[PDB]
């Protein structure tokens, strides 16, 4: 019934792997390749 | 990712497109500003194919916009949607255009080609893919038609492989804007031949007969006649924007419809047109658009297939519909007329179906054809040049600046062999 | 346990393979996410004690039917991977399928199916789908079908294509591109099963009650015989037919493979409960020229072996009983030197029904392939069509263009002549 | 007990430096200040109270990236002694770092590695950092190898340098400084591993799904395959791989040291929630020339001896099944003189993960150094960047000017030829 353990110890690991790896991926790219977009500044008028 | 760059050449080509981008702003839901305000994210998926982003959600068409004198130009900004154009894509020349071929070939024609290859060059390489570039111009003029052609041969040498599709007007048999249009056509005529793959006419008299027969229009204007090219337009490249059940884009039709190089030239029509009380009659069956493409009176060019034989035909079909009722049409308008086609080439009707209509349209069709009634149209052009060019006309216009006389005798025994093709195809 | 692998190409490959995706998910009770509210391991892989994977590759030369899976409700059910997608289609071009842009895909693809033949331990075979018309499926369909012959060698290669029609046609270039794919296909596929549109077009509309079809309905039909197909892998069967059977059995030579489809009952909902539906009912209408799902009548030609597969409440007493009166049946001939002439096949678990499907629920039901000599008939159609075009060469520049010689176009026009004869002598008999 | 010294020499080599200590601090738990909220002793020391100093000697000539990690977070951890800076940079020039500015401040910094060592009971080797293009990295790195092959003789000095990538190059004076450092390299080094920027760019971006990486990314990779590396002597296992079996299992001849390395799986959160990435899967994704981190590939040549390691929940039954399949793949070739071809690594500590990082924390991951052939083609291609410029002598003015000798220039020439040599003569048949 080490079987049992088994099954806990990798299902732990997919839940993490799923909702917290992959989150905090998604939201990260989404704000670091969305500061390639850099409008310029009203101080530019020089 | 299959971007097309756009390209409008003289008065012709810039009001045609202006009137283009509205059409296409609305279907994809683009506010005049520049900005989606739209309704679904359909629109959204696939419009990198005519549109790049500004930074802060504000998109922009590739569009070029040439001109030789620009009247024409502050004419379009001061339109609605003139706003969205990038400033800097317009190119225009400080000189008159001159209605002369050899003057926008030759004389404005180098100034401005080294100007807006650049431009060109600006657009086809800030993109991920290039399927091809579009040109509308018209071949009585001077500007669209001189300049037209020599920007086209650049394209082709910078370019091979991508779809050179254009757009054209041919003058008219009966009332014509000028005197000079023998001359313009038909030297013009020998660089559409050898350098672009795709070529469409349109007539501007057949475009005055489908308004009055069908559309009752009781005083259309050339914003009206406009929109009738818009739509063809529009359906062609509607298989790149949106999902469909059976797609063709540029390549597929260019390989089907064309066996042989030089024989490329097309006529178009589209269906369903339906006049103002005829509406609450006519019910919506795809037999119906299916008898609207295939009657002779749709067609934009004033060229009759019938008294030609059909080489091989197209049929588009936008919206959902059953994909047997398409099919069984194309096979029973084959069958039924087996006068008007070629023998030694069976299944000559090409069909498609998109399945996003034009907005509110439940359904609507598209139809390219391509057929040997075209030897009427430059049998036309050839009695009116032969007869200005007898005696000398007003050549000494054109030989004052630069044009050899046996530019002439090479243009028209080209355009004349471009006859005899299309005849001996016919046995 | 025991695996098959499918492999999709072009528009109809995949939308034909979603629809059937579309049963297996629901046939075995797998949720569209891969989770649960078995025989899951011949086409599925568990990750860990929760989720499966379908063992199939989608590939298309071009997006736009590709990201349709990808943003649909299925699309949390595949492996990103397993969905590829080209940059730009062949044009219906066989060269530019062939030569110039499957090239630029085919070792990418190879890869992943042959990553996926890692996790199949018992691996027995592959089924890969076509559209002869289409650039992709006929020009890249024969890149991947050449090395995946000297790839895996030894093991049962099985195609699903679409024959196209004798009269609807919707590419001008079609004769092109089924002839060149024809060569490609006879050497290295071991078997390659007919079907057309045109012939599914009747039936869905006779048989079936439907005033105006889509492919959507097509697919579903397609369907319902390969699950047929698969049901002895799977579960429980008086009679159990492995992929290996199937490829001894029908072909008697080694050209001569292409077999041709049938299935019975297809009948609409409320006929259904007028009709009784025996065995013996369900197997004489496999036999007629009607139900065939290719537009060639097989009293023009001779049977050779068929092969049946019976799903439900059959009981093997009236299986026999039944073909022993087609037996009898003398509007059916065979050639003389197949005396014994059948294969069969009976399970238990009856088809599965679709929410908002067309077909009923009939507690038994047969499923038919039968290889005919009246297939003769489809090669001199294509033949003679492709004869007319080709004397005035009338499209012989798109493809020269593209990387392809001239040469090839009369070498697979005589290896298709030499095959309409290989029919004839099989037709006669001594 | 058993301790390794880490030395930083050029930008390329402390910015990665900066990568491999937040891994190693976080792995041990060890707050960036030193202190705690074990395996520590093997690259940390103890200096009292309940705070911990990393063994590591930073140096470069000039001040600006050294000056961030002394305003950085980790200024709390380091001896300041360590943060060794110059005045003026080598602005990319060989002869600068080597003969007029390198040896200003060369034996300052042999001072505080000895010092380093005297209070390592137990040392076993050396690793440290180099970028061939760099003046820094190549010029001073080959003056500091001179010297320690004397201070210190048979104790193992591995490197881990950036090798100059096929098309994207940074310097124009580039080539002229990778076969200068390499003759300096080759007599010296124990052993010296390969990774390129070109190669480990498109990793970053195949498999992990990253858009537009930084030189942040790929350091945090580079100190991954570190801190595998250097486990066995940290955690418990079943095969324990000690400095000095790297130095008799790889190399077989003196000059025909240098490895090329591979790590797998490199996944993101996505993939693999739809693969279970077992022991037989991960040994197949090893040999792929995707995952090479210096993009050779080595189908182009053979195979000599490769290691292997595992971290993980890893049974030894699988390691043979695994390596037995990799034997049975034909388009690995491996040479007839070597017939044992590998050996194999074990422990139980999986790996570690990184706040704001990129990877998956799989349970379990492989290790690969490899050494091949394919690398001779990779020498070939700096050989024929470094006649272009000789033949019209492209910068030699710039060299001679700061103390260099051209007599160098040919030499240096000749001993890269040998090695080309030596690679064809290696790789011949037997
Ligand atoms: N039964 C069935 N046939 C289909 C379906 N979709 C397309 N076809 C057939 O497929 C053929 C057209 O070729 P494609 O489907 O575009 O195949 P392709 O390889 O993607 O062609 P390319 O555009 O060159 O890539 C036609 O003969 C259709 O009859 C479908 O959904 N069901
Ligand atoms: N992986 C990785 N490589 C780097 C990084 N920074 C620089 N490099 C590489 O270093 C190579 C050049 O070496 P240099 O940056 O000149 O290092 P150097 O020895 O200090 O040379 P000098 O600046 O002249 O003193 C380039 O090709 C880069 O690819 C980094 O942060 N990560
Ligand atoms: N369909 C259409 N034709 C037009 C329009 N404006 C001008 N034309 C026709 O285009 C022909 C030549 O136009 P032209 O002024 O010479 O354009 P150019 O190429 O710039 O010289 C004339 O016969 C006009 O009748 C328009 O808005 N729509
Ligand atoms: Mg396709
Ligand atoms: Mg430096």
């Amino acid at each position: 019934l080490k079987a049992s353990r088994a099954e806990e110890r990798e299902r732990k690991r997919r839940l993490l792997e799923n909702l917290e790896e992959n989150r905090k991926m998604a939201e990260s790219k989404t704000m670091t390749r969305s500061v390639d977009d850099l409008l310029e500044g009203d101080k530019n008028n020089w | 990712v299959r971007e097309i760059v756009h390209i409008q050449a003289g008065q012709c080509g810039n009001q045609i497109g202006a009137k283009f981008w509205e059409v296409i702003s609305d279907e994809h839901g683009i506010d005049p500003t520049g900005s989606y305000h739209g309704d679904s994210d359909l629109q959204l998926e696939r419009i990198n194919v005519y549109y790049n982003e500004a930074t802060g959600g504000k998109y922009v068409p590739r569009a070029i916009l040439v001109d030789l004198e620009p009247g024409t130009m502050d004419s379009v900004r001061a339109g609605q949607f003139g706003q969205l154009f990038r400033p800097d894509n317009f190119v225009f020349g400080q000189s008159g255009a001159g209605n002369n071929w050899a003057k926008g070939y030759y004389t404005e024609g180098q100034e401005l080609c080294e100007s807006i290859l650049d431009v060109i060059r600006k657009e086809a390489e800030s993109c991920d893919c290039l399927q091809g570039f579009q040109l509308v111009h018209s071949l009585g003029g001077g500007t669209g038609a001189g300049l037209g052609t020599l920007l086209l041969n650049k394209l082709r040498e910078e370019y091979p492989d991508r779809i050179l599709s254009t757009y054209s007007i041919v003058p008219s048999p009966k009332v014509s804007d000028t005197v000079v249009e023998p001359y313009n056509c038909t030297l013009s005529v020998h660089q559409l031949v050898e350098s672009a793959d795709e070529v469409f006419c349109i007539d501007n008299e057949a475009l005055y007969d489908i308004c009055f027969r069908t559309l009752k229009l009781t005083t259309p204007t050339y914003g009206d006649l406009n929109h009738l090219v818009s739509m063809v337009m529009s359906g062609t490249t509607c298989a790149l924007r949106f999902p469909g059940q059976l797609n063709s884009d540029l390549r597929k039709l260019a390989v089907n419809l064309v066996p042989f190089p030089r024989l490329h030239f097309f006529i178009v029509g589209f269906a369903p047109l339906t006049s103002r009380g005829s509406q609450q009659y006519r019910a919506l069956t795809v037999p119906e658009l299916t008898s609207q493409l295939f009657d002779n009176k749709n067609m934009m060019a004033a060229c009759d297939p019938r008294r030609g034989v059909y080489l091989t035909a197209s049929a588009h079909f936008r919206g959902r519909m059953s994909s047997k009722e398409v099919d069984e049409q194309m096979l029973n308008i084959q069958a039924r007329n087996t006068s008007y086609f070629v023998e030694w080439i069976p299944s000559n009707v090409k069909s498609a179906i998109c399945d996003i209509p034009p907005r509110g349209l439940k359904m609507a069709a598209t139809f390219i054809g391509n057929t040997t009634a075209f030897r009427e149209l430059f049998t036309r052009v050839d009695s009116q040049f032969q007869k200005m060019y007898a005696r000398r006309a007003f050549i000494h216009w054109y030989v004052n600046e630069g044009l050899e006389t046996v530019e002439f005798d090479e243009a028209r025994s080209n355009m004349t062999d471009l006859i005899q093709e299309y005849e001996m195809y016919e046995t | 346990m025991r695996e098959v692998i499918s492999i999709h190409v072009g528009q109809a490959g995949v939308q034909i393979g979603n629809g059937c995706w579309e049963l297996y998910c629901l046939e075995h009770g797998i949720q569209p996410d891969g989770q649960l509210p078995d025989a899951f391991n011949t086409f599925f892989s568990e990750t860990g004690a929760g989720k499966h994977v379908p063992r199939a590759v989608f590939v298309d030369l071009e997006p736009t039917v590709v990201d349709e899976v990808r943003t649909g409700t299925y699309r949390q059910l595949f492996h990103p991977e397993q969905l590829i997608s080209g940059k730009e289609d062949a044009a219906n071009n066989y060269a530019r399928g062939h030569y110039t842009v499957g090239k630029e895909i085919i070792d990418l693809t190879l890869d992943r199916i042959r990553k996926l033949a890692d996790q199949c331990t018992g691996l027995q075979g592959f089924l890969i789908f076509h559209s002869f018309g289409g650039g992709t499926g006929a020009g890249f369909g024969s890149l991947l079908l050449e090395r995946l012959s000297v790839d895996y060698g030894k093991k049962s290669k099985l195609e699903f294509t679409v024959y196209p029609s004798p009269q609807v046609s919707t590419a001008i270039v079609e004769p092109y591109n089924s002839i060149l794919a024809t060569h490609s296909m006879i050497d290295h596929s071991d078997c390659a099963f007919m079907v057309d549109n045109e012939a599914l077009y009747d039936l869905c509309r006779r048989a079936l009650d439907i005033e105006r079809p889509t492919y959507t309905n097509l697919n579903r039909l397609i369907g319902q015989v390969v699950s047929s197909l698969t049901a002895s892998l799977r579960f429980d069967g008086a009679l159990n037919v492995d992929f290996t059977e199937f490829q001894t059995n029908l072909v008697p030579y080694a050209r001569i493979h292409f077999p041709i489809c049938s299935y019975a009952p297809v009948i609409s909902a409320e006929k259904a409960y007028h009709e009784q539906l025996s065995v013996a009912e369900i197997t004489n209408s496999l036999f007629e020229p009607a139900n065939m799902m290719v537009k060639c009548d097989p009293r023009h030609g001779k049977y050779m072996a068929c092969t049946l597969l019976y799903r439900g409440d059959v009981v093997p007493k009236d299986v026999s009983a039944a073909v022993a009166t087609i037996k009898t049946k003398r509007t059916i001939q065979f050639v003389d030197w197949c005396p014994t002439g059948f294969k069969m096949g009976i399970n238990y678990q009856p088809p599965t029904v679709v929410p908002g499907g067309d077909l009923a629920k009939v507690q038994r039901a047969v499923c038919m392939l039968a290889n005919t000599t009246a297939i003769a008939e489809a090669w001199s159609r294509l033949d003679h069509k492709f004869d007319l075009m080709y004397a005035k060469r009338a499209f012989v520049h798109w493809y020269v263009g593209e990387g392809m010689e001239e040469a090839e176009f009369p070498e697979a026009r005589e290896d298709l002549a030499l095959l309409e004869k290989d029919y004839d002598e099989v037709a006669a008999e001594s």
